[PDB]
């Protein structure tokens, strides 16, 4: 749905995440799926100061 | 088809509400009706072509939503800090003590006020009549004490609020409105102000000044919970359960202390009966007084005063809010909503003693003195606002302690109404409660 | 894909909308009146052949509905035959905004004009109705068939109709109503001049007499206008409550003394203002007005006065003579600063910062001075609490006043800061947010236990002038006050000048009086502290240096030193300063 | 032109010149299209006896000869004469209006005068108090359905910009109606605020105005100012008040019989309107400084008396 | 809040006085060299005014200086009518190449602009 590969925030995935896993996900929850597999997703931070991840 | 409009207390300051049409097919139909707050996944299109092209230059479409699916929601790590709180002492009054963190005094407000937000039980017999939850609050006062600025902090609290004023407001205006469709040809109905504010609160400031024929309308309103109209061929009834905060002002601009509130105000008496708390405000000059609400409104308008940093303006909000309220506030707002969604407390047969006795000698001083005279719906406010109390506390029965607050707040109300004569008299009557 | 120009230099009237501009660019000022809700335009469509399965993209439209005139392929032979495509094709925001002279573009008594502008893109909902927007695009002609029926001879092509009505094609939208934001926006030039107008001591008193300099007396009111029209703070409290920060204004007086010269003077100086008198007006022309819209089958909100009074001053004329019916919707416009509206499912609430400036005539059209101020006035508590300043002014048959009063009444017939330099302050002044200092709230429930005090009634302690709205007033106009200088800070004093203007409702008076709170309170102040005692000469040089900058010349000082000494005996004379035998002054009982 | 009116038709650089409630005076060539009578307007305009009238000036009975030729049915009333004459020849206006209320007994003169002030000035307007209302001196104004424009319907206030506007028991005026005469008088505008509609107008005009004593016949046990209908703030505006007092002296009594009876047997208007309209258009006469202190004096004493508010300075 | 008590200048501060007095003049003046100076730099933004969308020599300074306060109206430092009549006029002044004004029934037309170089002038005062 983006025309640019610029990933979304994480302020909104996390909310769309929590939604579908029925139960609230949080900013550390990302972290543990971070350390099982270190390239998993690309974890650059946008300038506005929003976590972001990427495939 | 159906029209989808935004949230009742999301829409930005100076814009009409926005809202879409929707197409609803077949075995979807009559999923939701007016007033409910849904969820509708459909897909965004335009579909408005045709004969409006060659209806006029520069021709124009709308754009619509095909009603796929249409659906009418809380985690554990929430609740995990809810039922903390629940448990914890004096919760009834860190939440009495967060309404209006700003305003001082006003306690039988702020009382009043906390329960009107949490509401009570309502309850449908089969084969009977139902019995209403939502608390009605009358906020008459006068000049200042700050009643229309409880209003304006109860339309950000609440879930759904919806904002009126008796002179802005017209009949059409509250009950429904008449739109033509050319689809099916028939008359259609747009609900007003009190239909979108259904399972929701309805604020009437300046409830006085509009006309008996639009008062009228408020109070069937309150008293059936529903809408009926029979307009432009269209008989029907919708659902208008709302509670009710109403601002006024008493007759000639100031309030006669040495008559009854029913000789203060052109309010009607049985349009006074539907309401469950009666706050009546007295602006009398003292220097004790006037020093403790000066040297709070001098720091209220020092504090408000304007001028990762999303967090730290968070943070930093969040420390003034602790420095005059105990409880931060966008908790609190997530605080009221569990309890109004999950919380139902129901009675113990255990405090029937407790209610019947006080009922009975509450009715016998009122024919000893006082010309009020005490009603069965007085009652029906007690165990309402004894109810709200429980849901409180996130507790599913109802105890003793919730009980005595619950006389303390019906019977000051109904004492403070009286006139002076009367009133020294039932307050040495009444020193137990 | 859009293209969007504005910041042109010059800005064009609605009364400059003329057929020999087609096709150009300008930008135009008007306040928008009515807007229309957004719907999606056609802006390049595509079309299917039906004799056979082509199909025509890129089929731009141009202001009208463009079908194919041939089909491309030499193997069909189709033509005025199509099928519209509604997912290949683009579809664009549009809206329609009627938008009205504004009063200061048209000559004082004359109609204002109207003109419909169309919006398109991300330019809607930028448009609010009350807003002062300016607009930037081009003129274009659209199908009109209102012409017909008008006189003369009317041009036909061949037989077909081809007239015409200009309308107005906006690409951008902007609404105009922080020191550093601001002061960035000027040269050095506009700096100096904005510079040396606040760099002054009596800036303040000068201000003052700026005030309708052809007016004589009553410098309460010249205080009055000049705190309104800068302002207060606004301020949002944390839990979600509104502080209003706009200050209204009322004046009451004799039916010879000038009250609709203010007002005059206020609608031809504020930069966004509304007359209005009693009777003429109505509720829904004030507020504002629920009608119905063009382009739809719906309503919409019409500006009232109030709306186009945004940010700026409304006044109004025969106060008194309002009716009570339509007194009633300027309250909520008064307290809460918004409209609330709920009729014809138009349920919204709409910004109405204004400051109202009203004026009226007692009960009796006279001040009957046999009654006190209640029976003079019918105006009830919820709408005499909400003035910040509410003034009563009073004429008699004074000997001395009148041969003044005359003499310059007179010379109007016969013929300190100009008009101009006054909107160049006042818009730097409004950026100033003040902010009470720790003392200033002790002293601020100090003046407001004394006002209370005062205003209490002699058995009841109900009150009836001063409530807590005017407690906020104090503050009010002492961040007004203060907005009137460079500083942030309230200070003891700027309290005290509210305290003074909310209460009150040979050598000049003033004067006099100036002379005695200096000096009565410099013998207090060295008797309480017990310092050597001075004489009536040492008193003289005192106040004299306390105003070496207010002598315009060694000639003027001889004339103050000569002045001082009728002061100091005027007081021993009734006995308020009291002689010790050269003589030591102490204060009297 | 009168209220009949024709349509007319502008082109070119001749637009940005009229506005509603403008006088114009149009010089263009007469049409008809099928029956649409109508103009093409060509221009547009927007604005040997002067030894006689010297001969007039030097005279020494001029003010008498004046007063008297304005009323020649009319029996003395020397003072009315003056003023209501005064009210003809009118201030001067400024980079003016005077205003008369003819307060007597009913059967004095009273009517005949103002007849003959609106048969003597240009498009002079007869009004009432019961035959108007607040929109008769009022312009009607709506806004148009079609071009949705600012229109104008006229009214008695706005036909008479410049003239005189005769009222007729002004006391019996609607208090409404009464309401609006305050903006009109003292600043000649009228502001309306109504629904979708937000202007003001201009009604510059003189008002001459007579009215009946409160009941039957004016009563001296009774102060003046309980004699007179009128609220202090609209009887201030007033340059003069005339108070016409009826006596029953044969003195007066039988020289006015004279003056009724010498008429029912069997300067000019021409001179008089001619002389009125040259001074209106070229005499502008500028106060001196000696006459400057008279009217301080005169004010000064009138206040010391103690209803003399600066309304009557002005006057 | 108070000012000195006395002061060692006592007799002296007749010479404060007239020291004040001999440059009352001068102040005054200089308000008047800076005022000017404020219309002299806004005439630059002045011609871009006229330059842009007007086209004909039949504008005349009435309709000029309505358009000129209207577009600097609604800026942070507004200009009113008789400002603009200041600002008109000293454009020729500077620019007596491309402008001619000349006067009919009192009033005053302005020629047709042919604006070049307009920037260069206004940096030789
Ligand atoms: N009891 C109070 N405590 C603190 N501030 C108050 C109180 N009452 C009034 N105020 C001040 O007055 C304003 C409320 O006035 P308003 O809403 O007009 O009262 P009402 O509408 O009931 O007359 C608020 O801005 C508030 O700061
Ligand atoms: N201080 C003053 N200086 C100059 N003129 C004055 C002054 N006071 C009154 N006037 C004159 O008196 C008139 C007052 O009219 P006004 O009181 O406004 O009428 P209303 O009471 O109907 O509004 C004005 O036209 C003005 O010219
Ligand atoms: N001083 C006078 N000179 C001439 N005619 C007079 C005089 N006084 C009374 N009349 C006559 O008395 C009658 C009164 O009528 P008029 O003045 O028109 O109305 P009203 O009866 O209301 O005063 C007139 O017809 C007039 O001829
Ligand atoms: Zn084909």
């Amino acid at each position: 749905s983006r025309s640019t590969g610029v990933p979304p925030e994480l302020h909104v995935l996390l909310p769309q995440i929590s939604s579908m896993m029925k139960r609230k996900i949080v900013q550390d929850d990302i972290l543990k799926l971070l350390t099982i597999w270190s390239d998993a997703y690309v974890v650059e931070l946008n300038s506005r100061g929003e976590l972001t991840m990427n495939l | 088809r159906v029209t989808l409009q935004e949230a009742p207390g999301t829409v930005p300051p100076g814009r009409l509400p926005r809202h879409r049409e929707v197409i609803l097919l077949a075995d979807l139909v009559d999923v939701s009706k007016p007033g409910e707050e849904v969820e509708v996944t459909g897909i965004y299109k335009n579909n408005y072509d045709g004969n409006l092209n060659a209806k006029n230059g520069f021709p124009v479409f709308a754009t619509i939503i095909e009603a796929n699916s249409i659906k009418r929601s809380w985690t554990e790590e929430e609740e995990r800090e809810f039922r903390k709180i629940s448990r914890d002492r004096g919760i009834i009054d860190k939440i009495i003590s967060s309404m209006a963190p700003s305003i001082y005094g006003h306690r039988d407000i702020k009382t009043a006020v906390a329960c009107s937000l949490f509401g009570g039980v309502p309850k449908n017999v089969n084969g009977k009549h139902s019995i209403r939850g939502d608390i009605n609050v009358l906020l008459l006062g006068d000049p200042g004490t700050a009643k229309s600025q409880i209003l304006k902090y109860v339309e950000k609290t609440a879930h759904r609020a919806v904002f009126a004023t008796g002179q802005g407001a017209s009949a059409v205006g509250l009950t429904a409105s008449v739109r033509k469709d050319p689809i099916t040809k028939e008359w259609t109905l747009e609900g007003g102000a009190l239909v979108l504010a259904d399972k929701g609160v309805c604020l009437i400031d300046e409830f006085d000044k509009m006309n008996d024929q639009d008062r009228t309308s408020i109070h069937e309103a309150m008293e059936q919970q529903s809408i009926s109209i029979s307009k432009a061929g269209i008989v029907t009834t919708l659902q208008a359960r709302c509670s009710i905060i109403a601002a006024a002002n008493p007759n000639g601009g100031r309030y006669n202390s040495t008559l009854p509130l029913a000789q203060n105000v052109s309010l009607t008496e049985p349009i006074l009966s539907a309401f469950d708390i009666l706050c009546v405000v007295r602006d009398l000059v003292d220097e004790e007084a006037d020093e403790r609400l000066a040297t709070f409104v001098v720091d209220s308008h020092v504090r408000s005063h304007p001028e990762n940093a999303r967090q730290r303006r968070l943070q930093r909000q969040r420390k003034k809010e602790e420095e005059i309220s105990p409880i931060p506030q966008e908790l609190l707002m997530k605080y009221i909503h569990y309890a109004r969604t999950k919380i139902y407390p129901k009675l113990h047969q255990m405090d029937m003693d407790k209610v019947s006795r006080v009922y009975a000698d509450l009715r016998r001083e009122s024919i000893s003195t006082g010309s009020f005279p005490i009603t069965v719906r007085h009652l029906e406010s007690i165990l309402r606002i004894a109810e709200s109390f429980a849901k409180m506390r996130l507790s599913e029965f109802v105890s003793s302690y919730d009980l005595d607050r619950a006389i303390k707040v019906v019977v000051d109300s109904f004492v403070d109404a009286q006139k002076v004569s009367v009133r020294r008299q039932l307050r040495r009557s009444f020193a137990i409660y | 894909f859009q293209i969007s120009f504005f910041n042109l230099p010059t800005v064009h009237r609605i009364r400059d909308i003329r057929s020999e501009k087609i096709g150009s660019l300008l930008s135009i000022s008007g306040t928008v009146t009515r807007t229309s809700e957004v719907r999606p335009e056609l802006y390049k469509a595509s079309f299917t052949c039906d004799m056979c399965r082509a199909i025509v993209d890129n089929v731009e439209q141009s202001f009208k509905y463009t079908e194919p005139t041939f089909c491309p392929n030499p193997s069909c032979e189709n033509r005025a035959f199509w099928t519209l495509n509604v997912t290949r094709s683009r579809f664009l925001d549009w809206q329609k905004v009627r938008i009205q002279e504004n009063a200061n573009e048209i000559p004082t008594g004359s109609m204002p004009r109207t003109l419909d502008v169309i919006l398109r893109g991300d330019s809607v909902e930028r448009a609010k109705p009350g807003d002062r927007c300016k607009f930037t695009g081009v003129e274009i002609v659209v199908p009109d068939v209102t012409q017909l029926g008008l006189p003369g001879v009317k041009p036909s092509s061949t037989v077909r109709d081809l007239t015409y009505k200009i309308s107005f094609l906006a690409c951008h939208v902007i609404s105009i109503g922080d020191q550093e934001v601001f002061l960035n926006s000027l040269s050095s030039d506009e700096i100096n001049e904005l510079k040396e107008m606040v760099k002054d001591e009596h800036i303040y008193d000068k201000l003052v007499r700026s005030i309708a300099p052809a007016v004589f007396g009553h410098e309460a009111v010249k205080k009055g206008i000049l705190l309104q029209m800068l302002g207060g703070v606004h301020k949002s409290t944390v839990e979600g409550i509104k502080l209003r920060g706009d200050i209204n204004i009322c004046v009451v007086g004799d039916p010879s003394t000038s009250k609709s010269q203010f007002l005059k003077y206020v609608v031809g100086f504020a930069p966004r203002s509304v007359y209005t008198s009693g009777k003429a007006s109505s509720a829904a022309g004030l507020t504002a007005a629920v009608v119905r819209d063009e382009e739809g089958g719906d309503y919409t909100i019409e500006a009232g006065a109030l709306m186009l009074a945004d940010n700026g001053i409304c006044c109004i004329d025969e106060f008194d003579k309002m009716d009570i019916s339509d007194q009633v919707a300027i309250h909520e416009a008064m307290e809460q600063q918004t409209i609330s509206i709920a009729k014809a499912g138009i349920h919204a609430t709409l910004n109405a910062r204004t400051s109202i400036l009203a004026a009226a005539n007692p009960v009796g059209g006279r001040y009957n001075r046999k009654l006190s101020l209640r029976g003079n006035l019918n105006m009830t508590a919820p709408i005499m609490s909400r003035f910040d300043l509410f003034f009563v002014i009073l004429d008699d048959c004074n000997e001395k006043i009148d041969t003044e009063l005359a003499s310059h009444i007179v010379d109007l017939h016969m013929k300190p800061f100009s008009a101009e330099q006054l909107r160049r302050y006042i818009k730097y002044a409004r950026t100033f947010k003040p902010i009470l200092t720790k003392e200033a709230r002790s002293y601020l429930v100090e003046k407001y236990k004394e006002l209370r005090k005062d205003d209490a009634q002699g058995f009841s302690r109900s009150s009836y002038r001063i409530t807590v709205r005017q407690l906020e007033s104090m503050i009010r106009l002492s961040e007004a006050i203060a907005r009137a200088n460079c500083v942030d800070e309230i200070t003891p004093s700027f309290i005290a000048e509210a305290y003074d203007l909310l209460r009150q409702s040979t050598v000049t008076y003033d004067k006099y009086v100036s002379m005695m709170n200096m000096i009565v309170r410099k013998i207090a102040e060295v008797d309480r502290e017990g310092a050597e005692e001075l004489t009536a000469v040492d008193i003289v040089d005192w106040y004299l240096l306390q105003k070496e900058n207010d002598l315009g010349s060694l000639a003027e000082y001889w004339e103050e030193r000569r002045l001082a000494f009728k002061v100091i005996k005027r007081l021993v004379k009734d006995r308020i300063l009291m002689e010790i035998h050269k003589t030591v002054y102490v204060i009297h009982p | 032109e009168t209220p009949h009116s024709i349509s007319l038709c502008v082109y070119d650089e001749l637009v940005d010149s009229c506005r509603a409630g403008d006088r114009i005076e149009v010089t263009g060539t007469f049409r008809s299209i099928p029956y649409k009578t109508y103009v093409d307007v060509v221009h547009v305009k927007k604005v040997q006896d002067l030894a006689k009238i010297r001969e007039v000036a030097a005279r020494e009975d001029l003010y008498s000869l004046l007063a008297r030729s304005i009323a020649p049915s009319i029996y003395e009333l020397e003072d009315v004469k003056k003023g209501i004459l005064l009210q003809l020849f009118g201030g001067t206006n400024k980079t003016g209006d005077i205003n008369i209320l003819l307060c007597g007994d009913p059967s004095t003169s009273k009517s005949q005068i103002l007849q003959y002030v609106h048969k003597i000035t240009p498009r002079g307007v007869y009004t009432s108090g019961k035959g108007s209302s607040a929109v008769g001196l009022t312009a009607y104004i709506t806004r148009d359905v079609d071009t949705k424009q600012l229109v104008l319907e006229s009214g008695a206030l706005v036909l008479s910009d410049g003239g005189v506007c005769c009222i007729d028991e002004f006391d019996k005026m609607s208090d409404s109606t009464r309401s609006v005469l305050h903006e009109v008088m003292e600043q000649q505008t009228i502001s309306i605020a109504k629904a979708g509609i937000i202007t003001t107008l201009n009604a510059r005009s003189s008002i001459l105005a007579s009215a009946n004593p409160i009941g039957s016949r004016y009563n001296p046990n009774l102060p003046v100012t309980e004699n007179i209908d009128l609220p202090p703030p609209l009887l201030s505006r007033f340059d003069l008040v005339y108070l016409v007092l009826d006596k029953v002296d044969e003195k007066n009594d039988r020289e006015l019989a004279k003056h009724l009876t010498n008429l029912y047997l069997e300067l000019p208007v021409e001179f008089l309107t001619m002389y009125i309209s040259y001074a209106k258009e070229h005499i502008h006469p500028i106060i001196t400084e000696a006459a400057k202190t008279e009217l301080v004096r005169a004010y000064v004493g009138m206040r010391k008396m103690g209803t003399a508010t600066t309304r009557q300075l002005e006057s | 809040m108070y000012k000195e008590k006395m002061p060692d200048s006592q007799a002296n501060l007749m010479d404060r006085l007239r020291e004040r007095e001999r440059r009352s003049a001068a102040l005054l003046s200089q308000r008047q060299k800076r005022y000017q100076q404020f219309l002299a730099m806004k005439m630059t933004q002045v011609f871009d005014i006229l330059f842009s969308l007007t086209r004909g020599q039949p504008y005349t300074e009435t309709y000029l200086s309505s358009l000129i306060v209207d577009s600097l109206q609604d800026s942070n430092n507004p200009i009113g009518t008789k400002e603009a009549s200041e600002i008109l006029a000293g454009l020729q002044g500077i620019l007596p190449m491309d402008i001619s004004v000349h006067q009919v029934d009192g009033g005053l037309k302005v020629y047709r602009w042919n604006s070049l170089d307009k920037n260069r002038f206004s940096k030789l005062l």
